């Protein structure tokens, strides 16, 4: 019944998601336009926390004498402290890492940071790692401009639906968002150069990396969707055998069916 | 009842060569190489026709061009030479 | 295969509507008022006379055996009145053409012998005189090919003008193409 | 061996199309059959070795056509005609999608 | 909101057992179900009545008393289907068949 | 009355000829399926105009042999008859049972019974000839003739006229 | 298929669904059928002038077509026609027309609602059809009366005359095969076929066009039957036996029966015959037009045939599951296959096959002669077909076929450019190969072949999950492609490698399984060791070591 239900859905070559009648399902597949191979769990590290760890963990101050990076950590750490026009991009960028976990906090209400995504970043940094054998005893060779106007260029290129008016442009950025929100997670100015010291080389290399990774990870137009569903939730629905509310094969089939007179009806009053 | 021909301008479909669509040109293209038709790559002791268009396409010596399609009856017109092969 | 035309319909089901020929201006529906182009524009009906289009296969043959000389690798002989011209199509023909299409040896022939002209100007100012008339191109083919000493005679062979022009203002440009004329 | 429509589902789902029309057609039924331009049947009469059709009725010699479909799909038109259902086969459509 | 508690619910029928399945298929159905105006069912009566093409609708249960008022009710079929193109036999609009092949001949004499 | 019509054909090409050759082929397999044919819906074809410009355009592969699917845009000088259309020409054959006028690639037809009466047979001559009161018509002799009827036959065309009507007959 | 025809190869984009008018039925048909006798010119064994072939379809391997002939495998059978003594209702419109005649009043015969009702425009509103038509029988349902004079949109003191009559209109339902109406104390009176097609007839155009019915391809009035289409002897076949045997198909028994009830009812009619004795044979012969189109009626009527079979219908042949549609069109049993018990091998990759040599000789691909491969080709036509690595067929460029273990030039053979080898097969080719049943996409995955021995099909282990299959005694299925551009579909498409991550569930469905899962644990322990002679076989095995101790 499924597989006969969804034959005739598959993405088209705008990322839309229609039938052979052309009424349009999703505008892009999956609410992403992304292709479930190229997806990793990994773990989103601007939710969880107190706002301790996260001032403790993200906030860059130039003008401190606590808050500032130690100069051994950057060649210029030293003839930057207290440097004024830099604090405003710094500054910006914490108040973006910030509108981001309340931005996450309020769309993952778990407060669950372990979500799948793509692009495997805590690799693609180790393999930065060992690839260019950085000693952490040796100061990079980054402006604070290249990483905070690097990273706020490289989300410009992350493309998945190019277009030219306005309609697509909104719909583009909120087809990736999530993904910018863990790209910030992990290539914050603190972490980059002082949990795992990165040098210029290096650091583009993974903005290369990310991006061509990314753009792997797009669904390819042709993908017929539909059966693939069909087959996904058929599939584990064989793999079932069988507090006391239905549940399972017919539950299952209840669904489906759409009755009006289920089984167990109840209801949860909170 | 006329022509929606996109132009080569206000191109908006994705750059690179999906696997559906290489999977076809591979193919395709071999097909016509065992069709005893012109092949413009340098063999190079090369008898399986598969082989020789994967060498026609690493080198983008393929003549053909991908016309794809849209759902209201649009259609852009790609060249094997402009798409990008990732994959 | 099957040759298409550029006026192309569709009455489906509809296996029964095909109007009949006649010689009142009534011509198929491929031959209507001003036909489809394939450019996309209503361009008037094409119409030709004799002699006129043993000049369009001339140059068609011309074009066609200088670009069939082009690519034959691995400055006109023209004049001709009459018989130089019979004789000299012959061999033209069978280097440009398959051979095999005899409709055109005879076609030649045909537009050769009964050929009204010879000089591109005469007819020229052939069409000018008659599309300056304002009728039918079938008419300005039919009064571009035909001798008619007289009005009415032109009107008899002819049940297409009768009430499109008075007779002797049909003479007067009769009494212009009897001058203008090739003498063999 | 049967090839059931669950084996045709998995093929969708790779997007293998000429693998597909491969087993539909070469590798089993497959037949061609020619249809007139106006009704949409199996009229005509073929005189392969004449160069003669003709769709008597619809009067038709110009403008017929030939088709490659499975057998099982023609006969399927033939017993829906031997329940007075016309199928007209059309080979263009009109309708812009 | 009746979309939500419905992939909430299938989710949380699969994710009984405790096996995984990705968001976007679970999604992709309720959205079909969805993306009428009500809650079309899964079934014959369901989403069989649809504007879908004869012979697509033909190839699910009821089949014959749908060609019956498909003949009489003088319906035109699309063609686009899936299913109409395994019935014709023909390369089927899917994935590798969702495009068209030429050959550009000035890149072809520019190879020589 | 000859026409000059837009005419679009599909041509079907193997794989093997996938060549820079290619744009040439087609053409000179054009001329060999276009010129020379005749069907009622566009009379007779004659002759293709301004070979040097043929529109061809890009071509679909059918998509189970490597061959190409052409349609091809041109330009014809073509010619058919019609009813009471008055054109000149030139006897062919001829016997008891009427002349045989042959105008361009068609063979019109006179009968016996439609001549003037005063218009009589002549077969005790070599070639047999119509004699008149004063016109005598055998082979070579320049008629114009009205056509009153046509056939479609094949591939060719051929008509009924007359000379009795005034202003017809020899010339 | 073959035989070349100089006709223009097309594709269909549209299917326009009509209804066959008589004019059309009788203006197609080939010949008139009378005879409903089969064969047998009078115990002649060939064929009668009247049912199956007076002039169609040809059985037997012979000619005869109206010259069309070809012989049985090209020509697809051509339709006759049988009239009809009086009109009969078709089987499957019969809930339609009950439905249509409550909707249109008869005597006049036209709609019940005009514009003035405003509930009616209401209806003319959705362009769609199949409810358009539910609306206006919603409406005109409860009017049985016609009407004339109604007030329109001004006032009840305006009254409005439209079209005359307005007789009453019966309560009419179905029974059986005929309808029942009632119009103080109501009456009854037989609503017969010849009322309802001569009312139909004179419904109005606007009408046609607003109940859903087209003007050229469905009217209603062809909803009732006037002229029987004959279907060709390829429907009903003559599954025969020896030589002076029959056996035709349950369809030509039944068209016989109706062939039968119609000359009875037509002979009823030029001879003296009462009214309600006529009918008796006249719901006969509408009887054997239900059951030849319908036998599994809903209704009482069974109708068998003589050996007590109830007659295999129309709609029995179509109706999914082992019928036409879920059984043929969409799933065949198609050539080029092989199945057989498998057993799983440590020695192979995962992409790899182990196909036994019997299958590798049995099944055959199609190679074209190409100056590339022309001697591996004309080495293989000589291996013959029974040496592993050979050929069984050559066909020519003037499609003629070459058979290799008959014919007496086996060994000659003059290759030429253009021809075609069918080839056994090889090693690394790839091969369609699954387990049913095929409820997942990686059910069906393209491999590798390598010709082994024994009878089994041999597979790697860690490809047993995607496909869930066990070793005890499980059949598995495989294909062989046939083209190159099919070939290069299966094999960057379908290939093992690709199908490793699941994008049912974004991970990898192909684990390490069983002996590699157990002792690679035992062997990854601090107490775990190896001494130097095991050591140097160990780092031989893997076959892409660097060769570095
Ligand atoms: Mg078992
Ligand atoms: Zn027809
Ligand atoms: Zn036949
Ligand atoms: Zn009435």
């Amino acid at each position: 019944r499924l597989v006969k239900a969804l034959e005739d859905i598959m993405v088209h070559y705008d990322n839309t998601t229609r039938n052979s009648l052309g009424n349009v399902i999703q505008f892009i597949y999956g609410e992403d336009g992304m292709d479930a191979a190229h997806i990793e769990k990994q773990s989103l590290d601007t939710i969880g926390g107190s706002d301790a760890a996260f001032e403790k963990r993200y906030r860059v101050d130039l003008l401190n004498t606590d808050h500032t990076l130690d100069p051994s950590l950057l060649e210029s750490g030293s003839e930057i402290l207290g440097d004024l026009k830099l604090q405003v991009l710094l500054d910006e960028e914490y108040k973006q890492l910030v509108k981001d976990r309340k931005f996450l906090r309020e769309v993952f209400v778990d407060g669950e940071a372990n979500w799948p995504l793509p692009v495997n970043i805590r690799r693609i940094i180790q393999n930065a790692q060992q690839t260019f054998h950085i000693d952490h005893t040796k100061p990079s060779d980054l402006t604070i401009k290249d990483i905070v106007l690097g990273v706020k260029d490289l989300q410009e290129n992350l493309l998945v639906l190019r277009g030219k008016n306005e309609i697509i442009q909104n719909a583009q950025r909120d087809a990736v968002t999530l993904f910018c929100c863990l790209l910030r997670s992990r290539l914050a100015t603190r972490r980059v150069l002082q949990e795992y010291r990165l040098t210029k080389q290096a650091f583009d290399w993974v903005l290369s990396n990310i991006e061509a990774q990314f753009l792997r990870s797009v669904v390819h137009p042709g993908e017929m969707v539909g059966v693939l569903a069909a087959q996904s939730i058929g599939e584990p629905a064989t793999q079932m055998t069988l507090k006391k509310v239905t549940s399972g094969v017919p539950r299952l089939k209840e669904i489906l069916n759409v009755a009006k007179n289920m089984k167990t009806p109840s209801l949860t009053v909170y | 009842l006329k022509e929606k021909a996109i132009p080569k301008d206000q191109r908006a479909t994705t750059p690179y060569m999906t696997k559906y669509e290489r999977a076809r040109i591979l193919g395709t293209r071999a097909l016509q190489i065992s069709m005893n038709a012109p092949v413009f790559v340098d063999l190079e002791g090369e008898t399986d026709p598969l082989r020789i268009a994967m060498k026609e396409l690493a080198e983008k010596k393929i003549p053909l061009v991908i016309r794809r399609y849209l759902p209201d009856g649009s259609f852009e017109d790609w060249s094997v030479e402009e798409l990008i092969v990732d994959l | 295969v099957s040759t298409s035309t550029f006026q192309t319909r569709r009455r489906r089901l509809k296996k029964v509507e095909e109007e009949e020929n006649a010689a009142t201006l009534q011509l198929g529906q491929e031959f209507q008022l001003k036909q489809i182009n394939h450019q996309g524009e209503e361009e008037e009906l094409i119409a030709l006379n004799l002699s006129e289009a043993r000049l369009v296969i001339k140059e068609a043959l011309v074009e066609r055996r200088r670009a069939f000389k082009r690519s034959q690798k691995k400055d006109f002989m023209h004049s001709e009145t009459r018989e130089k011209e019979l004789e000299s199509i012959d061999v033209l023909l069978e280097q440009t053409t398959g051979g095999n299409n005899k409709d055109l040896k005879n076609t030649m022939q045909y537009l050769t012998n009964f050929s009204r002209f010879r000089d591109q100007e005469t007819v020229g100012a052939v069409i000018q005189l008659l599309k300056s008339t304002g009728l039918h191109p079938f008419e300005v083919a039919q009064l571009g090919s035909l001798a008619c000493d007289t009005a009415d005679e032109a009107k008899t062979l002819i049940p297409s003008l009768n009430n499109k022009i008075s007779d002797d203002e049909l003479e007067r440009i009769l009494k212009e193409l009897s001058n203008l004329e090739t003498l063999y | 061996l049967r090839f059931g429509e669950m084996e045709r589902d998995c093929m969708i789902a790779h997007g293998a199309a000429s693998f597909l029309k491969e087993r539909l057609m070469e590798a089993s039924d497959a037949f061609r059959v020619h249809i007139c331009g106006i009704c949409g049947l199996m009229t005509v009469i073929a005189k392969l070795n004449h160069n003669q059709f003709e769709c008597k009725g619809c009067d038709n010699k110009i403008d017929i056509y030939q088709i490659h479909i499975p057998y099982a799909a023609k006969l399927l038109f033939q017993e829906l005609m031997a329940m007075n259902i016309t199928p007209r086969l059309y080979t263009d459509r009109s309708r812009d999608f | 909101a009746g979309r939500a508690a419905l992939y909430k619910e299938v989710y949380n029928v699969i994710a009984s057992d405790g096996s995984y399945v990705n968001y976007r298929h679970m999604a992709l159905l309720v959205d079909v179900m969805t993306t009428q105006g009500g809650l079309t069912s899964v079934t014959r009566h369901g989403f069989n009545r649809s504007n879908t093409g004869a012979l697509m609708r033909c190839s699910f249960e009821e089949t014959v008393e749908i060609l019956f008022e498909a003949g009489a009710s003088a319906e035109l079929d699309d063609c686009r289907g899936v299913s109409e193109n395994v019935i014709l036999g023909q390369m089927a609009p899917i994935g590798t068949g969702a495009f068209d092949v030429m050959i550009d001949e000035e890149s072809l004499v520019k190879y020589m | 009355m000859f026409f000059i019509k837009d005419l679009s054909l599909n041509i079907t090409l193997h794989p093997s000829f996938f060549g820079p050759r290619m744009k040439q082929y087609l053409k000179t397999k054009l001329l060999e399926e276009v010129e020379g044919s005749c069907t009622g819906k566009f009379g007779y074809i004659l002759c293709v105009l301004d070979y040097d410009n043929i529109d061809i355009q890009r071509g679909r592969i059918l998509p189970t042999d490597g061959s190409a699917e052409f349609n091809v845009k041109y330009r014809a000088v073509v010619f058919k008859p019609f009813k009471g259309e008055v054109v000149d020409g030139t006897v062919v054959s001829c016997s008891q049972h009427g002349f045989e006028v042959q105008v361009g690639p068609m063979k019109v037809f006179v009968t016996k019974h439609l001549m003037p009466q005063d218009l009589t047979f002549n077969a005790g001559s070599n070639p047999p000839s119509y004699q008149s009161s004063e016109d005598v018509i055998t082979i070579k002799s320049r008629i114009r003739v009205k056509i009153e009827g046509c056939i479609s036959q094949v591939s060719s065309i051929h008509a009924i006229g007359s000379i009795k009507e005034d202003y017809l007959g020899a010339i | 298929g073959q035989q070349y025809s100089s006709a223009p190869l097309r594709t269909v984009k549209e299917v326009q669904f009509g209804l066959f008018s008589p004019e059309e039925v009788r203006a197609i048909s080939v010949a008139k059928i009378r005879f409903p006798e089969t064969m047998d010119e009078t115990q002649t064994r060939a064929k009668i002038g009247g049912l199956n072939d007076p002039r169609l379809g040809s059985i037997d391997r012979n000619l005869k077509c109206q010259t069309c002939q070809e012989g049985m495998n090209e020509c697809p059978g051509h339709f006759g026609h049988i009239d009809l003594a009086k009109p009969v209702f078709h089987v499957g419109f019969i809930a339609k027309i009950k439905k249509v005649c409550e909707c249109v009043c008869m005597h006049c015969g036209k709609l019940l609602l005009d514009e003035h009702n405003e509930l009616m425009r209401q209806a003319l509103a959705i362009k769609d059809s199949k409810k358009r038509f539910a609306a206006i029988w919603t409406l005109c349902k409860t009017k049985m009366v016609c009407e004339t004079d109604v007030p329109s949109e001004d006032d009840p003191t305006q009254l409005v005359s439209r079209g005359g009559c307005g007789n009453t209109q019966p309560t009419i339902r179905k029974d059986g095969l005929k309808l029942v109406g009632s119009w103080d104390e109501p009456e009854l009176r037989v609503l017969s076929t010849e009322e309802i097609l001569n009312i139909f007839k004179h419904i109005s155009v606007k009408d046609f066009t607003s109940l859903g019915f087209n003007e050229v391809f469905s009217r209603p009035e062809w909803m009732i039957l006037t002229c029987l289409p004959v279907p060709p002897p390829p429907v009903r076949p003559s599954i025969s036996f020896n030589e002076s045997q029959r056996g035709e198909d349950d369809l030509t028994f039944k068209l016989a029966d109706i062939l039968k009830a119609n000359i009875s009812l037509e002979t009823l009619e030029h001879n003296g015959a009462p009214h309600h004795a006529i009918e008796e044979a006249e719901s006969l012969l509408q009887f054997h037009v239900a059951t030849y189109m319908d036998n599994d009626i809903a209704g009482q009527p069974q109708a068998l045939q003589k050996s007590g079979r109830p007659v295999k219908s129309i709609r029995a042949r179509l109706k999914g599951k082992e019928g036409r549609i879920r059984g043929n069109l969409m799933g065949k049993r198609v050539d080029f296959s092989a199945r057989t018990v498998i057993s799983g091998d440590p020695n192979l990759e995962l992409d790899q096959v182990g196909v036994p040599k019997s299958i590798a000789k049995t099944l055959t691909y199609p190679e074209v002669v190409t100056p590339y491969n022309i001697d591996r080709l004309t080495q293989l036509v000589r291996n013959g077909p029974n040496e592993h690595p050979g050929a069984k067929y050559v066909i020519r460029d003037s499609g003629d076929r070459i058979d290799l273990r008959y014919s007496k030039r086996a060994g000659d053979i003059q290759l030429q450019y253009g021809w075609k080898v069918e080839r056994h097969i090889m090693d690394n080719d790839p091969v369609l190969f699954n387990r049913q049943p095929s409820l997942h996409k990686m059910s069906m995955m393209a491999h590798r072949v390598k010709v082994i021995p024994y009878s089994t099909f041999r597979l790697n282990l860690s490809v047993t999950s995607p496909y869930n299959a066990d070793f005890d005694g499980d059949e598995m299925n495989l294909h062989v492609p046939q083209s190159e551009e099919t070939r290069a579909e299966l094999s960057q498409l379908c290939a093992v490698p690709l199908q490793i991550v699941s994008p049912q569930s974004n991970k990898p469905c192909m684990g390490i399984v069983q002996d590699t899962l157990c002792g690679i644990r035992k062997l990854t322990l601090r107490d775990t060791f190896i001494e130097l002679d095991q050591v140097l076989n160990m780092l031989y095995w893997v076959p892409d070591w660097d060769g570095v101790i």
